């Protein structure tokens, strides 16, 4: 009886009529006639926002199944009401729902020409290649139209030019994770990411990075992302690219690196971060050039030499290949720091998990490493090798006369450290070696206040 | 059985 | 082709 006045209340889109008429017990009412719909399937077919709203706030089924086993978001999809659309992915029916022919909704939209339907819903991780039980995809039915959009290809040169010139919002109206790693038609050939980063568009390229851009991704002339960034000389998007996987030593068609690109311009600070990360300076290119050789300043070219060697010794360290560790070592690369966390080759070798890393830390103490060198949070490598119960390093350290007692940022020892982490072995160690157990943090903690029952066993001996 | 239309339409 | 200046610009 009032179940034929709600429905035809939400084709209209009368709000105050189905705020009247609608309640639990009737929300969800099938049209037992025709289709079988749901009062949402009417209102969401029909494009009515509000009466959608209420709806949804009076319990309507996002995921209700009319004959046919469509879902409202199928009805609002192929008649293009991507407020609609919008509003009921929010409540979380799924854009891949199959009805009994296992047609998506974005078939729906994709079948019927529907733009701005079809680019919501692949934001919102539809599926361009379901296919339907005549196996045909959302690709195959596409209107002429929506086919440019299921291919990546859709206003792409606004979606690039969005890139370049810096426009966030004009971008996320286009970006769909099918045109995100798309190519230009001429010129450089390049992708969304690869100008982002060459304008220096540091937001675009966090956005890009998030919806799946491929930092690998060549373009005509091999170059990849890292190149565009470190020619031009920026920090900000370098870091971020090398952060999400970018190779250092990637190598375009000439044989050119990243290092080749920011060196021939004179980038000193670029350099500096790619050298850290592990970039090779006497990698040659087509031409038989290194990086060095097409530093312009002097001082790019020891610089980056001295850098080299230096990041080259600390990661021989960490991974305690001695060989590697006598063959990189003059006096001027020994106590090379690095450029963060203030850390000499000696700290990596203390905390090396790899067999060798006694001898590692012999031969540099040998060769006049500065056994309290401190750390960004000065802590000496006697404290490194404590907290990690590496105590075979130890007895080397205090032969070469590391400060037992030596104070970190908060007053604590390498004694506190130990007993902090339960270490008993190294706990006792430091107390042969000589570490004193009443010294006081800057917090008020004794080492065997820090400790638990088996520590404090060990330091109430003395 | 064959495949319909679903209801609705487009708005103005 | 042959090779150019990446994309991209200092200021």
């Amino acid at each position: 009886g009032a179940l034929r006045e709600l429905l035809e209340a939400c084709r209209n889109g009368d709000v105050s009529r189905v705020k009247r008429l609608v309640d639990a017990a009737n929300v969800n009412a099938k049209d037992m006639a025709g289709r079988k719909s749901s009062p949402l399937h009417f209102a969401a077919g029909f494009g009515r926002k509000d009466v959608v709203e209420h709806l949804l706030q009076m319990g309507a089924n996002v995921h209700a199944r009319d004959d046919g086993g469509l879902i409202p978001l199928h009805n609002a999809c192929s008649f293009g009401h991507a407020e609609v659309v919008s509003l009921l992915l929010c409540q979380g029916a799924d854009p891949n729902a199959r009805d009994n022919w296992n047609y998506t909704p974005l078939h729906e939209a994709a079948i019927k020409g529907k733009i701005d339907v079809c680019i919501v819903l692949l934001q919102h991780g539809a599926d361009p290649n379901i296919r339907n039980t005549d196996g045909k995809s959302a690709l195959d039915l596409a209107d002429p139209s929506a086919k440019a959009v299921l291919t990546g290809e859709y206003k792409k040169d606004e979606l690039l030019e969005a890139a370049r010139s810096g426009n966030e919002e004009k971008l996320m109206a286009l970006l769909t994770p099918l045109n995100v790693n798309c190519h230009a038609s001429d010129g450089r050939k390049s992708t969304p990411l690869h100008l982002a980063a060459g304008y220096n568009r540091v937001r675009i390229v966090q956005l890009l990075l998030q919806h799946g851009a491929d930092v690998h991704a060549k373009d005509k002339g091999g170059l990849v992302p890292l190149h565009n960034a470190c020619s031009y000389g920026h920090y900000e998007v370098t870091e971020l690219l090398l952060k999400h996987g970018a190779c250092v030593n990637a190598m375009d068609l000439w044989q050119f690196t990243p290092l080749h690109e920011a060196a021939s311009k004179n980038r000193v600070e670029v350099c500096s971060l790619l050298l850290s990360h592990g970039a090779d300076p006497t990698l040659v290119n087509c031409h038989g050039k290194s990086a060095v050789d097409m530093a312009p300043t002097p001082e790019l070219r020891e610089r980056l030499t001295y850098e080299f060697k230096g990041h080259s010794l600390l990661q021989a360290a960490r991974e305690a290949d001695l060989a590697k560790v006598k063959k990189t070592l003059a006096l001027e690369i020994i106590n090379f720091k690095q450029p963060q966390s203030h850390e000499t080759a000696l700290h990596c070798a203390v905390a090396s998990l790899h067999p060798k890393r006694k001898q590692v830390t012999e031969l540099l103490l040998r060769k006049g490493a500065n056994v309290n060198e401190k750390n960004k949070d000065f802590m000496t490598p006697l404290h490194v090798a404590a907290e990690r119960a590496h105590n075979d390093v130890m007895e080397v350290l205090h032969k070469h006369g590391a400060k037992m007692n030596a104070l970190d940022t908060l007053g604590q020892t390498a004694l506190h450290r130990a007993a902090l982490a339960g270490h008993l072995q190294t706990c006792r160690l430091l107390l042969s070696y000589g570490s004193d157990p009443s010294i006081i943090s800057l917090q008020g903690f004794t080492a065997a206040q820090m400790g638990n029952e088996a520590v404090q066993q060990i330091l109430s001996e003395s | 059985g064959y495949r319909q239309s679903p209801d609705g339409a487009c708005s103005v």
